[PDB]
């Protein structure tokens, strides 16, 4: 057993807070729910607390806690995310939407008491008002992805790369190219992994009793690629 | 007010396994079908956390065995995931929908096969579970069993599908692919040398590209497995595969410092002038990543 690991042996409550600004449209999102890394499983619900969300909900999924990924026993030594806990890590991304604008995000993921909190600032720029994002042409659904993880020994963190595929209502696919880096908040030693991947599955839904703009999210994530 | 307060206490008592508290709260008017703001009921929690006696009393007094939370999960989904055999059986005896779907499309059989609970798999099959059910990503319970290395379950599930014995060693199609375009060979490329060899001998497509454009040779170079790279090339892997990937295997080897892989790729015809989607050659990337041995070799390769 290990320190950060042991914080995730059971169900953990989750709080997500996102402060956003896309092409000058300011918004805030709040989410809550639970994660269980034993199963790589998240059950979350998000609300746009400012009113209507100015971008499609699927474009925020990756921004809105990879410490809940299931790392199987033979891969425990490669789980950077939990090893940084409880003091946590900074997650930064640039997300390039093909033929459109980009998101830049900075999040702090850490424990506050017994709750795992993901606090995010998002800035979006150069989006086309008639594009798929500001034009709300993305289907309300989500695909399965492979997330590629590499150590950044020089910076005592990891680098993460992957391509998100967003289905467009006309049948095409909008590519969202993700560049990610994570760095521990604390000075304690962390696990720096060999190259590997995560396999993701998500489903988005709606709460029939919720009047606010919102997203219900079920997510399963498992690490693999080490023998 | 008073009722949802009692309902909340009952939710907490069922989650905690507090049998006496559950009795008292139910006697004092707590609704057995209390649901919080995300549709979770006492029966969900008792079933999830393994509290059989509470499951039984809740059912006795009219709890809805097929209640679904916002994520589509019924108590049977949670008990099947968690490995609670006796609760699974009690739920089915009380009319639980054996093929209920969560929002990803998982049936209880999916989840029990994923999580490695063989006796629960068998019980579900005996209550009519659909062995061919696919979730929204096309996965059957068999696929998830094999994805998580649950070979005994995979063997059982293949037979129940009418596919005969041998399922513990994988399906019938070496060239089957999932929604990310991964074939068995993509999965094996991450260090499973003996399986790579077996799959290629059994007709695996050595140059299959996934939804991102990656061939098994890319993945082997990314993960640093020299012997797998060698075997892939021996069976005809395209040494310069790019095609939507935006980089070749030689680019990956140069980034991550795999000198022997670089040399094997060069010996097999790798193109040193190939540019990735940022205009970088492997030599550029070796320089950028401080990989001196590799940069020397690539500079010598002209």
């Amino acid at each position: 057993v290990s320190k950060g690991e042991e914080l995730f042996t059971g169900v953990v409550p989750i709080l997500v807070e996102l402060d956003g600004d896309v092409n000058g449209h300011k918004f805030s999102v709040s989410g809550e729910g639970e994660g269980d890394a034993t199963y790589g499983k998240l059950t979350l619900k998000f609300i746009c607390t400012t009113g209507k969300l100015p971008v499609p909900w699927p474009t925020l999924v990756t921004t809105l806690v990879q410490c809940f990924s299931r790392y199987p026993d033979h891969m425990k030594q490669h789980d950077f995310f939990k090893s940084a806990m409880p003091e946590g890590y900074v997650q930064e991304r640039t997300i390039f939407f093909k033929d459109d604008g980009n998101y830049k995000t900075r999040a702090e993921v850490k424990f506050e008491g017994d709750t795992l909190v993901n606090r995010i600032e998002l800035k979006g720029i150069d989006f086309k008002e008639d594009g798929n994002i500001l034009g709300h042409k993305l289907e309300y659904n989500y695909n399965s992805h492979n997330v590629y993880i590499m150590a950044d020994k020089q910076k005592n963190g990891i680098k993460v790369n992957f391509k998100i595929r967003h289905n467009i209502e006309d049948g095409s696919v909008q590519l969202a190219d993700h560049y990610q880096q994570n760095t521990p908040i604390g000075d304690g030693p962390v696990l720096l992994p060999d190259n590997h991947y995560l396999s993701t599955q998500s489903a988005l839904s709606k709460d029939p009793n919720e009047k606010r703009d919102h997203m219900v999210l079920l997510e399963f994530v498992t690490a693999a690629g080490i023998t | 007010g008073p009722g949802s307060d009692l309902g909340k206490k009952l939710l907490e008592a069922a989650r905690a396994g507090q049998d006496d508290e559950v009795r008292i709260l139910m006697a004092n008017g707590a609704d057995v079908n209390a649901a919080d703001d995300v549709g979770v009921t006492p029966l969900h929690l008792a079933a999830q956390r393994g509290h059989l006696e509470i499951v039984e009393v809740l059912l006795k007094y009219g709890a809805d065995v097929n209640a679904a939370d916002l994520w589509g999960q019924t108590p049977l989904h949670l008990a099947a995931t968690a490995g609670h055999l006796e609760i699974v059986e009690v739920l089915l005896k009380n009319g639980a929908d054996v093929n209920a779907r969560d929002n990803i499309g998982h049936t209880p059989l999916h989840l029990a096969a994923w999580a490695g609970h063989l006796e629960i798999v068998e019980v579900l099959l005996k209550y009519g579970a659909d062995v061919n059910a696919q979730d929204k990503f096309g996965k059957t319970p068999f696929d998830l069993a094999i994805d998580n290395g649950n070979e005994d379950i995979a063997e059982v599930l293949q037979k129940a599908a009418g596919g005969g014995s041998g399922g513990g060693s994988g399906g019938g199609d070496v060239n089957a692919y999932d929604e990310v375009g991964w074939t068995p060979l993509h999965r094996a490329a991450w260090g499973h040398l003996e399986l790579v060899e077996k799959l290629l001998k059994n007709g695996a497509d050595v140059n299959a590209a996934d939804i991102d454009g990656y061939t098994p040779l890319h993945l082997a170079a990314f993960s640093g497995h020299l012997e797998i790279v060698e075997v892939l090339l021996k069976y005809g892997a395209d040494v310069n595969a790019d095609d939507q990937a935006g980089f070749t295997p030689l680019h990956l080897a140069a980034i991550f410092g795999h000198l022997e892989i670089v040399e094997v790729l060069l010996k097999n015809g790798a193109d040193v002038n190939a540019q990735d989607k940022f205009g970088k050659t492997p030599f550029d990337l070796a320089i950028d990543n401080g990989n001196e041995d590799i940069a020397e070799v690539l500079q010598k390769a002209a």
